[PDB]
RNA sequence: CGUAAAGCGCACGCAGGCGGUUUGUUAAGUCAGAUGUGAAAUCCCCGGGCUCAACCUGGGAACUGCAUCUGAUACUGGCAA
RNA sequence: GCGGCCCCCUGGACGAAGACUGACGCUCAGGUGCGAAAGCGUGGGGAGCAAACAGGAUUAGAUACCCUGGUAGUCCACGCCGUAAACGAUGUCGACUUGGAGGUUGUGCCCUUGAGGCGUGGCUUCCGGAGCUAACGCGUUAAGUCGACCGCCUGGGGAGUAC
RNA sequence: CGCGGGGUGGAGCAGCCUGGUAGCUCGUCGGGCUCAUAACCCGAAGAUCGUCGGUUCAAAUCCGGCCCCCGCAACCA
């Protein structure tokens, strides 16, 4: 069944939005002190700094697993990081 | 074993680095650009990713030594836990320059960590003002963070399998000096003219190094359970 | 059973703040007689440990040569830096004729008999070079029968 | 022939050198064969004679050239399109 | 070599599309022309600047550097000169050989959504691969792979001097 | 004292001749392997080449002695 690695990127791009500024709804895969592995669908999981997921109150209030809004800055950072900017996307909200 | 292009598509091999960081060479594994972002075909990636299995698979079958190697903070844990899976060897931090090529150098090294586990274990003494026994300590625990992957290595490895070729291409490089053969995975910007089992594919995300790395140990038990 | 011969000897100077600091380099051609030859280069201190260091470089750093009945297969052309060697094969008994530093390469190879001519600069390390560089790209009829698709003869 | 000696300060241009592609013809260059000649000695090969060798000597090859004749038409030249 | 603006006369280059000629081409000894600055000749002009020169200083000395003046010259017209580190220290012409970031000047297409995106020509700056190089470096504007023609080199000094 | 030959990790053999590099086999300790022992694998340990010297930039090799070993040696009532 010689299904197209054409016909499947094609799919697989309507998916996913690449624009930088879209956000994107990535998943927590893990959470350090000071950063969290952001999922989205890109070259690379984004190390987001914990200090963004910090409330006026000082905490941390995701857990691993949680959907995480992350605004898509950038895919390629020229070292292959998919810069994703949550901060930013409080803005929209 | 057998993974599938839903999968790697999945895993998200397909996407390479930016056109400008590009490799003139990866021309052929390329399928496309896209908001400038470099596609690799993988058409090009199963038969070569099963092509390598086999290799591997033959190697693991006669009692070879494979050495896992990435350092990148990306999968510096999942080589690590991988090549454990399948009771082979890995080097998960800084590759030391020279590795293969002065052995003879890394082989004292390993002497004195042997030695001085020995000790801080065995000998179990730290009867030594508390002050130079702790540091002692910090030297058993420098050694062991840089060589806990090879230090029961004994000798040359009989294959590399390197992740982000272009990020270590010094240990393949000793490894073409030496004769020892090298799967690596080669993203768009790396070169591929010094790996003899070239995997075309993204090498900075950890779901797709771990595809990648699962595969890898479940052929090498296979291998070795034969 | 592999041969070695000490080629050049050469001290060097490193002028350090106090004065200068003589150290020696050896050069050495280690080969099989039968088709392997390699060079090392070796620089130490003392003689005795440039030369020690020098084999052991020369006994790995060794390539093969198709050798044909101690005699090249055809006229080579090899050129390193400033030196051009040229080496052509003879017949039985005219021994090995060339210069000092080809002489030893070629002995220590088994090309029992070679008629070779250094053109340009005769820097013995040079010299060495670009001989083993032209031994090597030396190909055989069949070698060049199997990379032309034909059998030998129908290449004769 | 960038820096070691060595690219005219730059340009136009006569003589000269070189010439995309296709067909026909020619046969100048070129190629093949034959013929004449290229003195003898000398050099080279196989021999012979001085007791050996130097030396002498028989036959051959060579004298890489030139001219004429007869053929070939790939390439180069001429002519025609 | 060319730098305010405007007019008049005039040379080249590039692009798009199409038509036309039908090898009409490349290089070039000698020859001819152009050729910074200084300089020369005739005649003008002369604000600033400034060899020479005058003076004041500095210095062991100061025929210099520094200061105050200042002639030729620098400017115009017409002739002569014909040389420069006249340098990319790289002759002209053609073909072939991985890439990236730009600058400048055309042109085609797509949603011009709003200076966007995607192609395709010319010239140009930087970085760098193979290759080359003695090394430094050059690297599609080559010092890479080649082809045609031309100029020049043959140890340093004597000497680009003598005749 | 005769002549010849040999001596090399604890054992058995290459290496010697041509001067530059110590290898092969068993044993021993440990690990993997095996349910275990054993066999097997990965390692590791163990000679200064009998010793004394000489030569040489440099000796297991080349030179000599001593020390043994092995072999031969015409002569026991
Ligand atoms: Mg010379
Ligand atoms: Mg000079
Ligand atoms: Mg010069
Ligand atoms: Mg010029
Ligand atoms: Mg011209
Ligand atoms: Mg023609
Ligand atoms: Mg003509
Ligand atoms: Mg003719
Ligand atoms: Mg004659
Ligand atoms: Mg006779
Ligand atoms: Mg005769
Ligand atoms: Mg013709
Ligand atoms: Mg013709
Ligand atoms: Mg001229
Ligand atoms: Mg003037
Ligand atoms: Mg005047
Ligand atoms: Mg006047
Ligand atoms: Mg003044
Ligand atoms: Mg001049
Ligand atoms: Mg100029
Ligand atoms: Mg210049
Ligand atoms: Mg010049
Ligand atoms: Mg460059
Ligand atoms: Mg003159
Ligand atoms: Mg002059």
């Amino acid at each position: 069944m010689t299904e197209s690695f054409a016909q499947l990127f094609e799919e697989s791009l309507k998916e996913i939005e690449t624009r930088p500024g879209s956000i994107v709804r990535g998943v927590v895969v893990a959470i350090d002190k000071d950063v969290v592995l952001v999922d989205a669908g890109l070259k690379s999981e984004s190390a987001i700094p914990a200090e963004q997921f910090k409330n006026a109150q000082g905490e941390l209030e995701i857990q691993v697993g949680d959907e995480v809004d992350v605004a898509l800055d950038a895919v390629e950072d020229g070292f292959g990081e998919t810069l994703l900017s949550r901060e930013k996307a409080k803005r929209h909200e | 074993a057998t993974v599938s292009m839903r999968d790697m598509l999945k895993a998200g091999v397909h996407f390479g680095h930016q056109t400008r960081y590009w490799n003139p060479k990866m021309k052929p594994f390329i399928f496309g650009a896209r908001n400038k972002v470099h596609i690799i075909n993988l058409e090009k990636t199963v038969p070569m990713f099963n092509e390598a299995l086999a290799e591997l698979n033959k190697i693991a079958s006669r009692k070879g030594k494979i050495l896992f190697v990435g350092t990148k903070r990306a999968a510096s844990e999942a080589v690590k836990d991988a090549a454990l899976s399948c009771d082979q060897f890995f080097v998960n931090h800084r590759w030391l320059g020279g590795m293969l090529t002065n052995w003879k150098t890394v082989r004292q090294s390993i002497k004195r960590l042997k030695d001085l586990e020995t000790q801080s274990q065995d000998g179990t003494f730290d009867k030594l003002t508390k002050k130079e026994a702790l540091m002692r300590t910090r030297e058993l625990e420098k050694l062991e963070n840089s060589l806990g992957g090879i230090k029961d290595m004994g000798g040359l490895p009989d294959a590399l399998f390197v992740i982000d070729a272009d990020h270590e291409h010094i240990a393949i490089k000793e490894a073409n000096n030496l004769g020892i053969p090298v799967f690596a995975i080669v993203d768009t910007n790396s070169d591929p003219d010094g790996v003899d089992f070239v995997i075309p594919g993204n090498d900075d995300a950890i779901r797709a190094v771990t595809l990648y790395l699962g595969a890898v140990a479940a052929t090498v038990r296979e291998g070795r359970s034969q | 059973e592999l041969q070695e011969k000490l080629i050049a000897v050469n001290r060097v100077s490193k002028t350090v703040k106090g004065g200068r600091i003589f150290s020696f380099t050896a050069l050495t051609v280690v080969g099989d007689g039968n088709g392997r030859v390699g060079f090392g280069y070796g620089k130490a201190r003392e003689v005795p440990a440039a030369i020690q260091k020098a084999m052991e470089k020369a006994r790995r750093n060794m390539i093969n040569v198709a050798l044909n009945n101690g005699t090249l297969q055809h006229p080579v052309k090899g050129v390193h830096t400033g030196s051009r060697v040229f080496m052509q094969p003879a017949s039985e008994g005219t021994g090995i004729i060339a210069g000092g530093a080809m002489r030893a390469v070629l002995e220590v190879a088994g090309v029992h008999n070679v008629l070779a001519k250094a053109y340009g600069s005769t820097n013995p390390i040079n010299v060495v070079r670009a001989t083993i560089d032209g031994l090597e790209n030396m190909n055989s009829p069949e070698m060049v029968a199997a990379k032309r698709g034909k059998s030998v003869e129908e290449i004769l």
